[PDB]
């Protein structure tokens, strides 16, 4: 499995990613939701009632049942569309968040599978560490048996030998605590993985920073989302200012209303004024409304979205500082890991040579079998240092990418290309 | 109006048949049709599995080492079969972006209850069985979900 | 001071639980208000008004005083209800958490008292240290004094010695800060605490991983909190969609009213029309009302709350996931604290012997004191690592069982059995 | 530049400051807000309104427009004077909190400059370093050249020398980022900075712990901050309490009205029931609202503000609690620094008596130039040490100040007289 | 109607006499006894202090030491006893998990204020005094709070 | 009705002439000038930058290694210069704790637009453009903003 199903796989199954596709879907939904003031409201509504007089008005009972249907619209009230402007603002946001998660998802499944492939290798340095401790301790034993050594020799190499066993134990669980995070950042389980190509892996300088400045300046996320966010909170300015306005509506109502009077003074001389009464109404009316001063209110609001359209300029140079410095350091991040790649690999020739060395003083007669075996172990651990460093500098070129605000699955096409050969990740067919 | 655009674009790769659909619905009728019957086999159930648990279960059978646990209940943490089952109610879901959604189905015996727990997850265009935790006591066999009982 | 009695002390005088505490009886006394709109409502009022006709009704002026009493009482409205259930399903999860806060005290105060022998033990060494490269010292400067070698080796030993000094300081000021550590914890002053003993500890097997998960998955705090969350958006659903349905409501008053009429034309030709009025009405009613078409409104609360009910479950399995990598993680812990304590048994041992030898050597005559004292200070660095490693098991175990969920008082008085013998914490008295 | 020019530089453009202080004029603002309820209110509305009857009213049609100016104003009303404490309140925690971000913001100026110095001494001293590695490589080319040492030896020079150059180019990246998050923090890149005096310079003893303390607790912001929340929770109890009191305000108002009537049940013999109203009414009056029994309301509103007020106490005693560990801390971390200062000079004095004796060797014709060379990366690496030891005290003796909660542009200006001396911070005017 | 259950079901092992209760009621009542009874020491003052300041002072005067902070005033910043004293106002205390009070209680003298601060904890099934933090300016002696003058 | 107090107290520290006030205003009337005058010097835009734009131009200039940077235009993504302008709008500005003002302007040529973004600094009692950050596509030359542009 390379790294191109991998991140397909954990393209669906994240349970990271659908939760800010739900956040933007919510967000994309609270649009019409803002929008549904604008739009016409009406009702029904039953209210039956009886009265029973008293004192004065004695012996008067009366029991009213209406029924009305209302439909209210507004005409003129800015409010509404510019809260529904503020839900457009919200949603570019939240748009622009979901990008930031599905980048970071890219840069984290990218550090699983290398971490668990610098996982392998330490293991297998370990294990030939172990062989070669094993063999000393052996050596030191025999020399003891026929007699050559004390016994702190003896002790002190089954010291070694036992730290040596320790440290075996701590890279396997290493190793599989690196599968266990892949497969939670999956939902997986993958029992091998593709390894490195070390002759299709050629190291390439990058592109000027200052291009890489000019492309962040206008491609980075954050940047984008602290722009939107002042954006939003003019906007909020406008609302705020929106308060001095008046406002205007339309109402309509059908009325169905029947009343009846009962009691011993409408048992009187009333005639006209005491009698049951079925009215029915068809109001139209406009409502036009205009407030006049109200203290402080939406002079002190204004000047609190003013004080609030600061502070987001603020965060705004803010953040275009902090991407100059991302930018900058990912930058630099390449040269470094550029000279360590040729430190490691000189150190790696520098051991291989010894190791050469070695086995011809050995075959020849002047050298023992831990020497060898001693210089094998050696040559792994230049090996493995010099795996961890390639896979950093793949990792700081994807860093580079994400930081400029352009990742996606093209970088992780052009990465494919370096892995040709599968390997095992269980220990026990590793090492065991 | 307007609508809400998905933010995913396939979610697909489906092999086996599936059920109408409705997460509640689909997990509704596995448990009438394991009820129904006394079976429990897994080649009549590889609609209610996508590509997964098919597989793992065909060749949990195949190795002959969980002879004792396949036999009596899988998908179950009694041994036996429940009388009744009631799902929690869920209201729909929109889009497409939506997978593993966990439902907590209530089991009923002769007056006892275990209340497991399911996986739903799409895998295309239908609503799929997925993990079963074991939310019970004294379960039957092994340990965790039953991938995690069945996984080597 | 056991571990027992300063856990006891840190359950009572602890200002980070009782706050949790105080914040889940808030959530749990929040339900009476919650279910308070259900109860009928009943208010009081007193009203006087003095009103003033003008252009056809001129002169005509009217005063007028009333007092009622009225009482409302829904009937029919189920989003009291589902606001109640919600307010009790957040009251549970309020008592979740602090079942959580419980466990991470008890964590934590076992961390600091381990932390606190750890000290202890850094500096006995740190004490040995010193005295050894102040003998080496000393015999440098006799060399130098009779003249055997150069200043530039004087020089050497003097700056060795500066540094063991610089490190002594800092290793007591390390065990301060412990102390300190722990008495903000615990709020209490220790100037003596329980030591390890050798022979009663032990270290077990842990049981298998599949029995852990099968614990896990059923008794851990997260996983309850999450699903009582996924609970909680669904009942959430259910609220926002109540809104379709209509409501209803009874209301009864008492009013008395007392109005008069003055001016000018009062004072004419009506004679019976216009007289001062003495009203009392018990009104009694009920008023239903059936919402219709608002927009989107309620469809796209609706969507909302789905929304917000997937977000749960991704919440609930990404916490499932994360669970499950925990418990192994732990489990991995454990075995490699079990080899890291074999090693360094071997190591001790190891060291015993070679401090034997010196010992052995320097009575025959063939050794000096600056060796036995090196070999010296090389042992109490081996039991300083072996101790730490113990204290390193013993906290792994509290951690497996905290990731299990099923941490409580029983778990420290089983680690209590293993701390027999007491010894003091102040810095002078074991470094004079 | 100096560390008072730099800093007066970053307190006037410092985009993380200026947000706190937008955030503190908003609340010192709001308080206007927050009084305007109580400050008279007048509104104005205008509506026009047409009525058709059916039914029994059939045949009658009505056209109203009114005109109504109201004015309103409360009397006898705790909750507002009980929220305009709240507010102040609320603007001195912030204002509190602006000036904890003053102190922070000179601790991270201070901060950045000492890393920057740091890193210029590193950088020099890896340069040494590599120039007695380049030294070391020619000599062992040298010897194979001639023949005096196997290939493996040429190897491993070569090695050594690559990995040299690596850790050149990885402090030369440092020193470049320790100088633009200089640029970062103050928004302009510094060419050249003072660095220290080495007599100028002295160590100071620190007062006694005991001061320390008693200055903190009365001194230290964070307390304080937890105080006046306390203040807030208790007047939070105070206005939920306020629910059990009544309400009394007055209202004045002008209304004309102008109501037409047609229909062909007006067109009749009604003669006085119909007719054209021109109506005007100056309505003024009072009202009084006194609430009872509402079922928990106001009862479960006042125990939730008690738990309230017990928590934010639980939270005043964590807080005295942290400062005084902190207190502690530091005054621990002063003393180690002194320790360490003693140590570094020591070191350092022995360094430059082997430098000395390998370069009067050499002149005498005993040593060969690498010798010399390697003493000198050796005194190198220990002058950039002490330098870096110098640095921590500095930092140290402003991080006491802070903790104490005094710290202020004064002391900083006491530090500044030992940095006199200039250098440029250039990477290839440092080494080229 | 319902209620809340506590927390905890501990809350105790008082050793010494208890007054009645009420934070600012408790601190009220030692304050007036400070200003009608000038004698200020400590064996009368054990039902106030709550189990171990009563003994902190007692061995600080046993070592002879501390005798000058002793005699002046150690319940206040100011070596002089108060004209007038009032606490902070606490509307009481829901059931019994509520420790570590802090009261900023106001003493002035001839023209003269300084809002001292103390604590006061439960222990047991009362309101005890503890610590005084002379929060104040011009401190009497030593430093810090009481319990920080008599540590050790 | 209360008054606030500015958390600053200078925030001074000017050399050259300032124009009336009015950051967008400010912005309006440098762009005015741009169109109006078609030679795009330096020596005649003195009180528009603040403090270090005019010297660090002056020196771009004198060192001759800029000269097709500065010949064609400073201040927008484009060689040749915009047919009309409107900046961002922003309402005031309250007291003086305000300075690092991001505008985005919309400049409009024939049928084309870039929305170039520019800073409004305070230095002192006035308001000041300066950085401008060459937000477009198919930027003028160099890269990233003027500062970085000329920056040694």
């Amino acid at each position: 499995e390379n790294l191109m199903q991998v991140y397909q796989q954990a393209r669906l199954s994240n349970p990271e990613l659908r939760k800010s596709a739900a956040d933007r879907d919510a967000a994309f939904e609270k649009i019409n939701e803002a929008r549904s003031p604008l739009l016409p409201q009406l009702g029904l509504g039953a209210d039956y009632t009886y009265s029973n007089g008293y004192r004065d008005a004695n012996g008067i009972n009366s029991n009213a049942t209406s029924a009305s249907l209302q439909l209210t619209q507004s005409i003129f009230d800015m409010s509404k569309w510019r809260a529904l402007t503020l839900q457009e603002k919200a949603a570019g946001i939240q748009d622009v968040t979901y990008q930031t998660d599905q980048q970071t998802l890219i840069l984290n499944t990218a550090t699983a599978y290398f971490n668990v492939l610098n996982a392998i290798d330490v293991l297998s340095y370990t294990q030939a560490q172990k062989e070669a401790i094993y063999r000393q301790l052996d050596q030191t034993t025999q020399r003891f048996n026929v007699g050559l050594v004390a016994i702190t020799d003896v002790q002190n190499a089954r010291a070694q030998y036992d730290t040596v066993l320790a440290n075996e134990v701590t890279a396997r669980n290493n190793l599989d605590n690196a599968v266990e995070q892949l497969r939670q950042i999956t939902g997986n389980y993958y029992p091998e993985l593709a390894a490195l190509n070390v002759e299709n892996f050629k190291t390439d300088k990058p592109q000027p920073v200052n291009a890489l400045l000019k492309e962040a300046e206008k491609r980075n996320l954050s940047l984008l989302q602290a722009r939107l966010s002042q954006d939003l909170a003019r906007e909020q300015i406008r609302q705020a200012q929106d308060g001095h306005l008046p406002t205007l509506d339309l109402t309509a109502s059908t009325g169905i209303s029947d009343t009846s009077y009962s009691g011993s003074k409408t048992r009187g001389a009333a005639g006209t004024q005491y009698d049951d009464s079925n009215m029915g109404q068809n109001k139209v009316g406009l409502s036009f409304s205009l407030p006049i001063y109200q203290g402080g209110m939406v002079n002190s609001q204004v000047k609190q979205a003013q004080y609030n359209f600061v502070g987001a300029s603020e965060q705004l140079e803010s953040a275009h500082r902090s991407v100059v410095q991302t930018v900058r350091s990912s930058f630099n991040n390449i040269n470094a890991s550029i000279s360590s790649i040729n430190a490691y690999k000189q150190a790696v020739v520098s051991a291989q040579s010894s190791l050469d060395a070695m086995e011809a003083g050995y075959s020849v007669g002047t050298r023992t079998i831990v020497d060898v075996l001693d210089a094998t172990t050696t040559l792994y651990n230049a090996k493995q240092e010099l795996a961890n460093a390639r896979y950093n500098y793949l990792i700081n070129q994807l860093n580079i990418k994400s930081a400029l605000g352009t990742l996606n699955e093209q970088d992780l096409l052009a990465l494919n290309n370096a892995l040709s050969k599968p390997v095992s990740t269980n220990p026990e067919n590793v090492a065991p | 109006c307007t609508t809400v655009t998905p933010a995913y674009k396939d979610n697909g790769t489906r092999s086996g048949p599936c059920v109408e659909g409705g997460p509640d619905n689909v997990a509704q009728q596995f448990y009438d049709y394991r009820i129904l019957h006394r079976s429990n086999d897994i080649t009549a159930l590889r609609p209610y599995l996508s590509d997964k648990l098919a597989t793992l279960l065909s060749d949990a059978s195949r190795d002959n080492n969980h002879r004792e646990l396949l036999t009596n209940d899988p998908f179950s943490s009694r041994t036996t079969l429940p009388d009744s089952a009631h799902v929690a109610s869920a209201s729909t879901i929109p889009n497409r972006d939506a997978r593993n959604i966990p439902l907590r189905v209530d089991l009923k015996q002769g007056d006892q209850g275990w209340q497991d727990e399911v996986l739903m997850i799409q895998e295309g265009q239908c609503w799929v069985i997925d993990d079963v935790r074991y939310l019970g006591g004294s379960v039957h066999a092994t340990a965790g979900t039953l991938r995690q009982s069945i996984e080597n």
